[PDB]
């Protein structure tokens, strides 16, 4: 079913409505061009960061201004730039189209769709460098943003308006953590409540296009593209796109934050965005510093990450939660860009390759991971069942050297050893399987209440899985009123203990034994 | 799963050629309307009916 | 007329001045002449930068020894073009498209420019089909992908060339499509060995070879990968049948770009690399891909400079790959071959949804045992195997047997040990390593696991030592 | 999602048809106007439409335009403007042959100060009393040059300069001003302008002559020999002052492209009268009534009297495109066709 | 007439050309308006270098996006001046002296230049005096120095904000003094939290807050400490009052100085810090001292890069520190407040 | 290939001081006579494992 005369009359009304009256415009000339940079004589009225139009529909950004020329970064198709071409002004700084038409689309760092699914109808445009919310325009971070990962939600809780750096070597699970966080908002979106719904923006900087396609497929398999936008600056794009992509993804989702909506943004490997900015700055001959970085790269990342905020109730109460990703080399968190982003953010989740290879997945180092918001980003049930978790895990880590000397240990020390082994097995989680907060509360209750001290270490995962299955099938009241009341009262805890005992006497361990105390 | 996705792949196999038939069928139809669009484009560029 | 004039000659970089209105476009090929009889040739110069005042900075693809400032430079009007079509199979080509196998061959073929844009994003689709090779360590811990991107990382002299020849033997011999091999800044002895060995195996007729070696100036080492990529892209987009692409030391491409960087007037980046490292690597690596319905299985050797995996070049190569086999010199020094690091290597399809529950579980248990062994190695070095637990000693014995069973007698390594090679099916690999992890061979010595095939070779070498499986 | 796939490939095909039919129609309109423009009265109508359009754009905010102070970074704008202010009263009494010998001796001094930069270094040092430099002047050329030339050299060294070469630029600029004054008292006040411009457009076509006149190593006498007969050819150069101007340029140019230097000369000539030059295009030569309309309306647009030049090229298919200063008013139907092709959905 | 014009804009660095007899002095503040409606603002530019030919190189304190070459630049004739007096208590300012919680407040106060010299040699105290705070652990194990510097080594969840409130209370009640907080490279979330917590503890009326935040160019983050120290110096010298200065991550002052040095094209030093690391640190820390009977005491949070105490930034900072208070989580878990580690803290 | 000589091995009395684990020849047994290729088959791997 082709809309034939639709197309016909559409281009016909366009061509009839074409009246481009001729007016003056201040122009310049390309004098030299190389490696994605072009210098332009003329344009006396051009401003910093102004978009320029090179012949053939090519776009540039005026970054360096001096008495001789304008040094501009070409945003694509640089091999078409030639010495002598005429450059025009646009009179505008970099802006992007914003709106709800971007939910479920994959766009450029310019608002242009690259998925081939048609045009994106936009509410308005938003400049890329609009300032951050003031120090008096903000509010304390109070609402949790559930990632669905028990390790994060229990140990390093993230709140709406907070910035939780995800930092790790490579193949440690950073993208998996962020994609699970995105997928966990599916029930919030299904609720239809704008106070609970989270819109997501995934910014892919410098990634292979098939990796972006795989991320999009993972988001589509879980119904997460109903509320997610992808800003993709693939590895083949110019350094200007890789530099602008997080600001484009943050200009979108600020239009939503200022409308009273709650947004989650992921900057996948900000390291590549810093590398692109360094390439641009070295090609513009700006003075290098440590690791050849321009000298305003800390500003580059802090300007971006301070726009994630929790707005005051007078401004609508919206929020933007940032999950920037940093890849380190050889677990060197003292490198320049890792140091900068650790300094900027409100908390860090450190992911180790060794922990990944030992079976600890997600490979989060709970000892060094930290959230400066803390218990203010947790519901009361999670705040109560996870308060005895950090000290328990630290005691287990201290006692790990005495694993084969339980008989040579205090009874309390052997108890701490077994409890810590159970708790380490409890914080493991498959990929692309986030848990709602009531189920994480039930799981950490199983852990810290003592109901796993009788289950073998190698059966804790299966026990928790089957118990949550049972409670989802049989005892939905516990989960339902944990979700509604945000706490675990004494009667709910009593019914939970009863269900746990019945399940234990029903459960069958792998060693043939009984998990009954 | 595999049944559903392989049979929707079959539906794609059919719809691709069907819609391409529709396209190259309308390709000959649109050529009748190119003259008016050309005339009005020229008229707007110049500013007179000719 | 519309001719240029050489102005400056600084090594491989040549500045050329043209008349107004006749400035050549970026990446155009220009022709200059060297008339000195001992070095008479025609220099090809690729326009790299527009310097201003009608000047143009170009990179030469041949050595500029004997070039005079002021000689005439002719603009050809297009970029470097190479021959494409079914006629390039069976022949050895230059980075410029000149046949070395048979000079003058392909001069009348269709010629494609070596500079392209990658496929559109709406044409890409993830590849998740396992390519089975017969190597236990690759099949188990880094399963390859049909139509995906594979890489061999390693320092100087570990296993990269031997492993890529092994994979040419295993994947490309019984293959039903086209093969393209790019020798990029490598040894000419190895290129001649590969040419002769493909000719004998009767597999050269399906392979197109493009060589630009270490003795070439940096322009050839920059553009040879693009030439071979253009041939493979023709076989993908026009012929449309199952290309195999092998690139020996894609790193050399990057390295060539850093040999001319400061001569092109670019401020150096962190570790001496060009500022445009990741951008050039991306504009090249994004053309090496499969589109929807058009498969290119790629396999690249990646040189890790000074064994440092944190070097910018391999560190930014890592993000362009579906499977990476990482070779360590620490594994090489122990005599284990292929010298694969099992704890540093990865694959995107090592997933229960792709390879199965048993494959995935056996791989995870192998990795966990090897990680625990790595953690215990320091104590064993200082304090000895005696101060470990009984469980830890059990794990250490299992881990030594596992790390020796991951090695294999390879078909391409018979020239180094005299022992012929072995192919092991993936089900046999999974079952054997499940038995090793459970501990069914804790009584067999550490040797008899070393450079063998499957379980039958294990039994034979164990009984040749006085043991029984 | 499969239904989504088929709908999206449908929409992609529709968009392909969209843009393809659009390009077909724009080519058809290009055909119509390209074979419709041949009516000369129609081209005049295109011109008059464009100018009545211009009749409402008034005014622009263009400021003054000066030829050489544009690149004068610092400490030389003041110098050259003080020098020209001194000349504003120094020149009014000189006689014609006085001016021609003044110009000759000044370009000789320019070639001198150009051939060796070591003297200019001791000659372009900043000091509020340069009486040692004035002595160098009084003891270097005093026995070889005339009185007014050494006087203008004195008042030239009397100011500080950004660099060494800017002083040579200033002096040869003075020679230019003197030759133009000689021409203005000769009644050729504007013939020199059109002569310079037409010769510039002639030299523009030939890159050979243009660039090899920029020979930065051939003797300056060789350069002037190059210029001699290719200039001294026919009635095409009847002006008797432009010969000396072009000679001075082709000998003392110092790396500048001749195609650009002669146009700079023309712009200095038109800037002497306080006027701006406007390089416009069209399909064919105008009818001078159109020239008058365009000239006066542009003078109203930019708030300064202007003079036009016509780089006629029939690839514009009517319309005009003025290029005053650095802002262009493009209205050639070629550019509008290109735009309509670009705005296609 | 006597105003300059913009010549070059390279990021935060702006070159301005003035008439021959109107070149602004070093550190002077210049004003240039950005008129693009989306980004319309007034840039303040601090003169950093005299380049010659009437050109000056200045560091901009706001983002220069939208700035055009040739626009008018006005010389204020003075350095960056902050409002001083009793009116700055209970209010939030930036490194420029603009009131954040009430814009336009303090514009009629007396204004003091932020670039000042330390007390003369004959005005310095040759005798070290202990500050009697009232806390048992501090007075006993790590006594503070009156007019001295105390490093603070506590993170989140160990009661660092409670200790800051406690010291504000004790300087306001046991010494009749005032507090000035300097958030150098402050997170806007934590700055808002500090503002709200001080207002809810009713100690904001005793404190003047000066926030140079992370989303600002390096010049503001480099000058915020001098702004807060100028307010503290007015309270000490002109009011006759013991002051307590709080510097947030003094390291971020060092880091902003390094970034400004990199932007100005200066050749880096060992490890990378600006060649004048020690000079800038001394110019800042020498104004915190006792003079004429009154004193400014400073509690400063110190970040140690890579936990390396031989790193040039902590090594240069510790050349001026008099005591160290490390807040421990092991002490905070036992319920001991303040959570001062007795074995890790020290005093000279 | 490379023959890596070490001062630690030299001092120990191993002379020539070849580090057998990191030394290699990329030509291999093709650079030997058949007798040497058959007696020193896996001698380098044997010494590395030793
Ligand atoms: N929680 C988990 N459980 C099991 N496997 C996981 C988990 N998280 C990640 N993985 C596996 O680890 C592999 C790498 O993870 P991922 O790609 O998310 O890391 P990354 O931080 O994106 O690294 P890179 O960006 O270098 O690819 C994936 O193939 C994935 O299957
Ligand atoms: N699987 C193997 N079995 C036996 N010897 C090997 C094996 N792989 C490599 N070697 C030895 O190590 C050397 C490594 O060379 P190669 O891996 O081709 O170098 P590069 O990695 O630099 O290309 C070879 O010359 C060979 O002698
Ligand atoms: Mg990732
Ligand atoms: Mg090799």
């Amino acid at each position: 079913t082709i809309p034939a005369d639709d197309i016909q009359s559409a281009i016909e009304e366009y061509v009839s409505s074409f009246t481009a009256d001729t007016s003056r415009e201040e122009v310049g000339t390309v004098v030299d061009a190389g490696d994605g940079i072009a210098h332009v004589e003329g344009l006396p009225s051009v401003m910093t960061q102004e978009l320029l139009e090179f012949p053939g529909g090519i776009l540039g950004v005026a970054l360096n201004l001096d008495e001789h020329s304008v040094g501009a970064v070409i945003l694509g198709d640089f091999e078409n730039i030639e010495e002598g071409q005429q450059v025009k002004r646009t009179g505008e700084v970099l802006s992007v189209p914003v709106g709800d038409g971007f939910l479920g689309r994959v766009v450029n760092p310019l608002g242009q769709p690259i998925d081939g699914r048609g045009d994106v109808d936009s509410d308005t445009r938003r400049a890329l460098e609009l300032q951050a919310p003031s120090v008096v325009h903000r509010q304390g971070v109070k609402e949790p943003l559930q990632t669905g990962i028990k390790a994060i939600d229990a140990m390093t809780p993230i709140g709406r308006g907070q910035r939780q750096l995800i930092i790790g070597d490579r193949k440690t699970g950073k993208t998996a953590v962020c994609v699970d966080t995105i997928l966990n908002q599916r029930q919030n979106w299904e609720s239809g409540d704008p106070k609970k719904q989270v819109r997501c923006v995934y910014v892919a900087i410098g990634q292979k296009g098939t990796t972006i396609a795989a991320v999009r497929r993972t988001l589509e398999e879980g119904g997460a593209m109903d509320y997610t936008t992808i800003v993709a600056a693939a590895a083949s794009e110019s350094a200007g796109f890789k530099w602008l992509a997080p600001y484009t993804g943050s200009a979108i989702a600020q239009h939503w934050m200022y409308e009273g909506k709650h947004v989650l943004i992921i900057f996948d490997d900000l390291t590549k965005q810093a590398e692109a900015y360094r390439a641009i700055s070295l090609l513009l001959r700006r003075p290098p510093g440590r690791e050849a970085y321009p000298g305003d790269v800390f500003y580059l990342h802090s300007r971006l990450l301070e726009r994630c905020a929790k707005l005051s109730d007078d401004l609508g109460g919206g929020s933007l939660t940032g999950l920037p990703i940093i890849e380190t080399k050889a677990n060197d968190i003292s490198a320049y860009i890792p140091t900068n982003v650790i300094s900027i953010t409100d908390g860090q989740c450190f992911l180790e390759t060794d922990l990944f290879n030992q079976g600890v997945r997600p490979a989060i180092n709970v000892g060094v991971s930290v959230s400066r918001v803390g218990g203010a980003a947790q519901i009361k049930a999670m705040k109560e069942v996870a308060g005895s978790l950090r000290l328990d895990l630290s005691q287990y880590r201290e006692l790990e050297a005495f694993a084969a000397f339980a008989s040579d240990l205090d009874a309390a020390s052997k108890a701490q050893l077994e409890r810590g082994a159970r708790l380490v097995e409890l914080l493991k989680q498959p990929q692309s399987q986030p848990m709602p907060v009531e189920e994480q509360v039930v799981s950490i209750f199983l852990g810290t209440g003592g109901h796993l001290d009788s289950v073998p270490v190698e059966d804790v995962r299966r026990f928790e899985t089957e118990l949550l299955d049972h409670m989802r099938a049989s005892e939905e009241e516990i989960l339902t009123e944990i979700r509604d009341s945000q706490k675990l009262t004494e009667e709910a805890a009593d019914k939970l203990t009863e269900v746990i005992k019945n399940f234990k006497k029903g459960f069958a361990a792998t060693g043939g034994g009984s998990v009954v105390p | 799963r595999v049944r559903a996705e392989q049979q929707v792949a079959s539906t794609l196999q059919t719809a691709h050629e069907q819609l391409k038939r529709e396209r190259d069928a309308v390709e000959l139809d649109l050529r009748a309307h190119v003259g008016t669009m050309s005339a009005t484009l020229a008229s707007r560029i110049l500013g007179v009916d000719l | 007329d519309t001719s240029g004039r050489v102005v400056r000659v600084t090594g491989p970089v040549v500045d050329v001045e043209f008349p107004r209105g006749s400035i050549p476009e970026l990446f155009n090929a220009l022709h200059a002449e060297i008339t000195f009889e001992s070095l008479a040739k025609t220099l090809t110069l690729e326009v790299a930068q527009h310097l201003g005042d009608n000047l143009v900075r170009t990179i030469s693809l041949q050595p500029t020894d004997g070039l005079v400032r002021g000689v005439e430079v002719i603009d050809t009007g297009r970029s470097i073009s190479v021959p494409v079509g079914e006629g390039v199979k069976g022949h050895v080509f230059n980075a410029l498209g000149d046949c070395l196998d048979e000079p003058g061959y392909g001069e009348k073929f269709e010629h494609w420019s070596i500079h392209r844009k990658p496929p559109a994003f709406e044409e890409l689709e993830p590849r998740t089909e396992m390519l089975e090779t017969g190597l236990k360590v690759v099949d188990l811990l880094t399963p390859y992908v049909r139509g995906g991107k594979i890489a061999l990382f390693g320092g100087a002299g570990v296993g990269k060339t031997v492993l890529i020849q092994e994979m040419i033997n295993r994947i490309a011999r019984n293959f039903g499509g086209t093969s393209v091999f790019a020798g990029v800044g490598e040894r000419t002895r190895e290129g001649n060995d590969l040419w002769v060995e493909l000719a004998e195996a009767n597999v050269l007729k399906d392979t197109a070879l493009v060589f630009g070696q270490m003795d070439e100036p940096p322009g050839t080492r920059m553009r040879v990968a693009l030439s071979a990529l253009t041939m493979a892209e023709w076989f993908r987009d026009e012929q449309g049948q199952d290309v195999l692409l092998f690139i020996d030391n894609i790193f050399r491409f990057t390295q060539a770009g850093s040999e001319v960087s400061t001569l092109l007037g670019r401020m150096p980046s962190a570790v001496g690399y060009q500022p445009t490292l990741a951008d050039e690597m991306g504009e090249l690596q994004e053309r090496i891909t499969s589109t929807r319905g058009r498969s290119i299985t790629s396999m690249q050797a990646v040189y890790v400079p000074a064994d440092d995996y944190t070097d910018p070049a391999p560190a930014t190569t890592f993000a362009h790959l579906d499977a990476t086999t990482e070779l360590s010199r620490a594994v090489f020094s122990k005599g284990i071959f292929p010298a694969v690091d099992p704890l540093a290597s990865s694959s995107t399809i090592l997933d229960p949804s792709v390879v199965g529950d048993e494959h995935y579980r056996v791989a995870q248990e192998v990795i966990r045992i090897l990680q625990r062994y790595k953690d215990l190695q320091d104590i064993i070095a200082i304090l000895g195997i005696d101060e470990l637990s009984e469980e830890d000693k059990q794990l250490v014995n299992r881990a030594r047997r596992i790390e020796r069973f991951l090695s294999q007698n390879m078909m391409a390594a018979e020239q180094f040990t005299g022992q012929p090679g072995s192919t092991v099916p993936v089900k046999e690999t999974i079952e054997a390593f499940d038995r090793l992890c459970k501990g069914d061979f804790d009584h067999v010595p550490e040797q008899a696991f070393f450079l063998i095939g499957g379980l039958d070779d294990l039994a034979k070498k164990a009984e040749s030592l006085g043991a029984k499986l | 999602q499969g239904a989504r796939q088929v709908d999206l490939i449908r929409a992609q095909l529709t968009r392909q048809l969209r843009l393809e039919l659009g390009h077909e129609s724009v080519r058809q309109a290009r055909e119509l106007v390209r074979n419709h423009v041949a009516d000369q009265a129609q081209q005049s109508a295109t011109v008059d439409r464009f100018l009545d359009q211009l009749d409402a754009m008034a005014p622009a905010t263009a400021d003054v335009d000066y030829p050489l102070l544009a690149k004068m970074r610092s400490a030389s704008r003041r110098a050259l403007t003080s020098l020209v202010d001194w000349f504003g009263t120094m020149a009014q009494d000189l006689d014609h042959q006085g001016l021609t010998t003044l110009a000759g001796e000044l370009v000789s001094v320019a070639r001198l100060l150009d051939r060796e930069a070591v003297v200019t270094r001791y000659l372009t040092v900043p000091a509020e009393d340069a009486t040692p430099r004035i002595r160098l002047i009084e003891r270097l050329v005093s026995g070889k040059v005339g009185a007014p030339t050494l006087e203008v050299l004195r008042t030239a060294v009397s100011k500080r300069w950004s660099a060494n070469s800017d002083l040579i630029d200033a002096i040869e600029h003075v020679s230019r001003q003197a030759l133009l004054e000689l021409a203005e008292r000769a009644g050729q006040v504007d013939e020199v302008e059109d002569q310079l411009f037409r010769f510039s457009r002639i030299l523009d076509v030939q890159p050979r002559l243009a660039i090899l006149l920029g020979d930065c190593a051939v003797p300056a006498e060789g350069r002037v020999r190059l210029l001699r007969k290719v200039l001294e050819r026919a009635d095409s150069t009847v002006n008797p002052v432009v010969v000396a101007l072009l000679s001075h340029t082709v000998e003392l140019l110092r790396g500048q492209a001749v195609e650009e230097a002669v146009l700079f000369l023309a712009e200095v000539a038109v800037a002497r009268r306080g006027e701006i030059v406007a390089q416009v295009g069209a399909a064919a030569e105008l009818s001078d009534a159109q020239r008058t309309r365009l000239t006066e309306v542009l003078s109203r647009i930019y708030g300064h009297p202007v003079t036009v030049q016509l780089h006629i090229d029939a690839a514009l298919l009517g319309g005009l495109s003025i290029a005053v200063g650095d802002e262009v008013i493009d209205g050639t139907l070629s550019s509008r066709l290109a735009a309509a092709e670009a705005r296609l959905p």
